[PDB]
């Protein structure tokens, strides 16, 4: 059975974001699928430092 | 928590097409290689297929190739299997896998293409001397058995059925009681066939 | 384009022994392989991915080994419940290849026994409508090799009797025969005698129940 | 006068585990240890001395270490036909110590089976003495719990019967257990109705093989 | 390719004085520190005595001296034990090892001591008519423990079956041996059950019959 790994992070506009996850959907359909996932999140940026 | 029911059996006469349906669920469909495998009666396996169900793109096995209609509905996730012809010496029975490693399998799907049609199970008795029931020609298969409504569970041997050259199913029910109780019990075989949902019992006794 | 061969054919190991199959690898087949187990009418289940890896579920006898040449696995101290067909299936190209094997059988083993020989004639209503069976069943024997012959007339026939095998029953582990003669009335109606004569490794002699036409 | 300490008592692995048994001195004896197995109804036999060096004809499931103090043996793949009471001890000034153990038992575990019944009356020699006894057997079956009643005449009576349990078999590791029930000739000769009654959760309902009193 | 067969069973009332052998074979005796070890019922076992038998060096437990003299015999290899008297309290299994890490021991030989007396066991067969094949011997009451039983001498040992005795009511011990075989066979093979009290030195075969 699958193990979930969460990587995946900041990225600049909400198209970089869906093109980033569907480059993952790309990374699991090669190699492994039943051994591991490795579902994507994402977050945008923010001006603010400490909030960011 | 994954199941994979397929679709109910079904049979044919030669050259006509058929559509198989292997509904998934408790995961994101749009992730997993899913793909078909054979079986025919007392062999081994052969693969058919593969599609992966994000962009359809599939990968016919060279066995088969150009012959098949596989195909993956993204909404219901109900990755479909289509014939277009030249199915008639294919009767065998098929299993939808799920991850390349066949992690989880599917059901009992059976296809049948054959020339005759439907027809009623004929039941006969047979008793010892100094017992049971035979049937045959039940179409399509299967048949099923119960000596007196299913009274007596033990000593029964239901041979599997076995297709004669007229294209009839044979199947036979014995059971094996004491010499004391012949006379003393009744002797009673039910066998009801969905197929063509036919009901019938037969009392057996001794010449 | 790569064949698999599964060695032994058929084995066989007492309650309580061990087992040791054989995928051989025609080629240097990676690190990649499988091992399912099936029994009868129902859906096979997964053992062992990647030749030495156990699939979550399954229980801790199961294991295997195998570098890319003749991988095997051995099921020890094989209980009742398992004894059924076994398959072996690599994956190296994938998704381009996809080939499977032969797979061995695996039987309990018990001590010698011997059958119960029965006759069963035409019960009226089946020969009513023209054609005559005639039934020899063979009743808890052991093992599955033994031959069984038809005498119409003390004569030899051939091409016109079925025979049937059962499943060996987890309680005794024995199996149940089924022979059956079918014709016409014309070929009953000229022969009076009938013979069923089994041969069998457990019988001391070849035993053969006989009957008569309207008796 | 040297003290043993030997835990765990009942260790209970899956027929493909493994086990650590211990064995604790009460001092520091260099390397001076023996283990040893015993079968039931057996003698036992050595397998290990220096704590680290196996006998002659010993397979290889079978090692050990330690020094000192706690002592340690680990079987490999615990195989079926295990299942004795093992024993360490040790032999520092020799010849005058000599002070054993107390050592563990395995205890294989399986899957749940169904019991059949079999029952047995008098055999009308001890009825011609006036002592009569029914005796009632299972075969076959696990765990050993089981609830085992009688009926005389459509009535519970105690107080006459005893019941006998053997150890787990060494090829498949089932109990069968029997039991008797003794009375007089005129008090067997008051009913004409007799059963044993087994509950267990093998069976689904609680079968039941009377006896009919006709000679 | 050592063998340490001992000496039959014995029973015996308190006060009397007991000897049993250890006969070896098939390696040369006067090299090896053979010794001797005791187990009760269900407690473990027990050290005793060790003895060199190439000049007769001994050696015994904190608490055994005097009780038990070990001895030896260089004419058949026979290493005795002589026992002193009585001992009530001494029901168990003697056994008795050889080189000091024991390594090859023989049977078991229990000796009992109690004040009854020994009775001769009483045989009974059993009649089996159901459709399902099984069938034994039941050995009644008798004393003292313990008791063999064999199926046609030995020619049958698959599903046998031998259950621990217990003592019912007045003292003696009953037995119950049962075992199963194909059903068509029940008609066509002879049965025959060997029971050997060593005791009372009984020994009789009731053959069973169909029912």
């Amino acid at each position: 059975d699958p193990k979930i790994v969460n990587i995946g992070a900041v990225l600049s506009t909400r198209k970089h974001e869906q093109m980033f996850r569907e480059a993952v959907n790309q990374a699991n359909k090669r190699h492994a699928s039943w051994k591991i996932q490795l579902n994507a999140t994402s977050v945008t940026h923010k001006p603010n430092a400490i909030q960011m | 928590q994954v199941q994979l029911v397929q679709s109910g059996a079904e049979a044919k006469k030669p050259g006509e097409s058929l559509k198989i349906s292997c509904k998934a669920s408790g995961y994101s469909f749009t992730t997993f290689w899913i793909g078909w495998v054979r079986q025919m009666p007392g062999s081994g396996l052969e693969w058919i297929g593969i599609i992966y169900p994000g962009d359809s793109d599939t990968r016919y096995s060279p066995s088969f190739q150009g012959h098949v209609t596989i195909s993956a509905d993204r909404s219901t996730s109900t990755a479909y299997l289509q014939w277009s012809s030249l199915k008639a010496s294919d009767t065998a029975m098929y299993y939808c896998a799920r991850s390349a490693v066949f992690d989880y399998w599917g059901q009992g799907t059976l296809v049948t293409v054959s020339s005759a049609s439907t027809k009623g199970p004929s039941v006969f008795p047979l008793a010892p001397s100094s017992l049971g029931c035979l049937v045959k020609d039940y179409f399509p298969e299967p048949v099923t058995v119960s000596w007196n409504s299913g009274a007596l569970t033990s000593g029964v041997h239901t041979f599997p059925a076995v297709l004669q050259s007229s294209g009839l199913y044979s199947l036979s029910s014995v059971v094996t009681v004491p010499s004391s109780s012949l006379g003393t019990q009744t002797y009673i075989c039910n066998v009801n066939h969905k197929p063509s949902n036919t009901k019938v019992d037969k009392k057996v006794e001794p010449k | 384009e790569i064949v698999m061969t599964q060695s032994p054919a058929t084995l066989s190991v007492s309650p309580g022994g061990r087992a040791t199959l054989s995928c051989r690898a025609s080629q240097s087949v990676s690190s990649n392989l499988a091992w399912y187990q099936q029994k009868p009418g129902q859906a096979p289940r997964l053992l062992i991915y990647g030749a030495s890896t156990r699939a979550t579920g399954i229980p801790v006898r199961f294991s295997g080994s195998g570098s890319g040449t003749e991988f095997t696995l051995t099921i020890s101290s094989l209980q009742s419940e398992d004894f059924a067909v076994y398959y072996c299936q690599q994956y190296n190209n994938w998704p381009t290849s996809w080939t499977f094997g032969q797979g061995t059988k695996v039987e309990i083993k018990r001590t010698v026994a011997a059958p119960s020989v029965f006759i069963f004639p035409p019960s009226d209503e089946q020969l009513k409508s023209g054609t005559a069976s005639v039934v020899c069943l063979l009743n808890n024997f052991y093992p599955r090799e033994a031959k069984v012959q038809w005498k119409v007339d003390n004569a030899l026939q051939s091409g016109n009797s079925q025979e049937s095998v059962t499943e060996q029953d987890s309680k005794d582990s024995t199996y149940s025969l089924s022979s059956t003669l079918t014709l016409s009335k014309a070929d009953y109606e000229k022969h009076k005698v009938y013979a069923c004569e089994v041969t069998h490794q457990g019988l001391s002699s070849p035993v053969t129940k006989s009957f008569n036409r309207g008796e």
